[PDB]
C-alpha cells in the first residue's frame, strides 16, 4: 500500500540548518501534493508547509515563513524540507503526508501520514547519564510490598533504555517518560515493586544503555 | 358597533421598537430568482491555498 519514510532528523544546534527527506512508494508520487506537519508536546499538531504536485505553488505556516523551504524531486520520488535558522521551538516530530484524491473544486487535506522523524533543537552537548539509586527502606514499604528504582539524570540527547536484571525482571516495572530540565538535559526514573521479604537477598541491578554516547551502566541498588 | 373603520391616520409611524427581533422561521427558504447574477468585483482575487 502507500508508504512514506522520513529521514534526516537528529540533533542540531540553534541557528544551524538541517534537511529532511521523505521517500514515497506504493503510489504515483508525482501526481500528488504533499504536506509537512510537525507535532510537539507543547503545541500539539501544527501544519508546516504544502507543495503542489509540480512544485509550482508552495505555502508555509506563518511561524516558519522565510526560514523553511519545501521542495520535491519527482524523478527520485523524494520530498525535501530545508530548515534554516532553527529556533528552540522547532523541536518536534516531523511527518510528511499525502494529499487525498478528491473533486476539482473541493478543499484538500492529508490522508496518509508518514512514520515521523524526531528533530531536537538544543545547544546541549552529547553527555552520558548519571545513574543514582532509589534505595528502598522502611519509608518505602507498605505491608509486604517495597519500591526501589534508578534515577537516570543529566543525559543528552534522547533516548535511553533501562532494563532490570538484564531483562529478567519485567513484572511491575514502570519507566517514566523523560523530562527536559532547565539545563537542557533530560532525566527520568524507573521503579519496580518487589516483595518486602526478598530485600537483602535478591539482587536487583538496573541496566542503563545510551547508544549516542555508547554508555552502558549496571547500577546495583542496595537497601538502607 | 360603528367605530371608525379607517386609519387614524395620525398613528405611530415609527418602529415599535419592541417588535419581533428574531428571524421568522416561516420566511422565504427559496432562492430569489431575480437576484444578483453578475460576478462580484469585490470577491476573492487570490488563489485558494486549499485548492486541488
Amino acid at each position: 500500500q502507500v508508504q512514506l519514510v522520513e529521514s534526516g532528523g537528529g540533533v542540531v544546534q540553534p541557528g544551524r540548518s538541517l534537511r529532511l527527506s521523505c521517500a514515497a512508494s506504493g503510489f504515483t508520487f508525482s501526481n500528488f501534493g504533499m504536506h509537512w506537519i510537525r507535532q510537539s508536546p507543547g503545541k500539539g499538531l501544527e501544519w508546516v508547509a504544502i507543495i503542489w504536485y509540480d512544485g509550482s505553488n508552495t505555502y508555509y505556516a506563518d511561524s516558519v515563513k522565510g526560514r523553511f523551504t519545501i521542495s520535491r524531486d519527482n524523478s527520485k520520488n523524494t520530498l525535501y524540507l530545508q530548515m534554516n535558522s532553527l529556533r528552540a521551538e522547532d523541536t518536534a516530530v516531523y511527518y510528511c503526508a499525502k494529499v487525498w484524491f478528491g473533486e476539482s473544486e473541493d478543499n484538500y487535506s492529508v490522508d496518509v501520514w508518514g512514520q515521523g522523524t524526531t528533530v531536537t533543537v538544543s545547544s546541549a552537548s552529547t553527555k552520558g547519564p548519571s545513574v543514582f539509586p532509589l534505595a528502598p527502606s522502611s519509608k518505602s514499604t507498605s505491608g509486604g510490598t517495597a519500591a526501589l528504582g534508578c534515577l537516570v539524570k543529566d543525559y543528552f540527547p534522547e533516548p535511553v533504555t533501562v532494563s532490570w536484571n538484564s531483562g529478567a525482571l519485567t513484572s511491575g516495572v514502570h519507566t517514566f517518560p523523560a523530562v527536559l530540565q532547565s539545563s537542557g538535559l533530560y532525566s527520568l526514573s524507573s521503579v519496580v515493586t518487589v516483595p518486602s521479604s526478598s530485600l537483602g537477598t535478591q539482587t536487583y541491578i538496573c541496566n542503563v544503555n545510551h547508544k549516542p554516547s555508547n554508555t552502558k551502566v549496571d547500577k546495583k541498588v542496595e537497601p538502607k | 358597533p360603528n367605530a371608525n373603520p379607517n386609519a387614524n391616520p395620525n398613528a405611530n409611524p415609527n418602529a415599535n421598537p419592541n417588535a419581533n427581533p428574531n428571524a421568522n422561521p416561516n420566511a422565504n427558504p427559496n432562492a430569489n430568482p431575480n437576484a444578483n447574477p453578475n460576478a462580484n468585483p469585490n470577491a476573492n482575487p487570490n488563489a485558494n491555498p486549499n485548492a486541488n
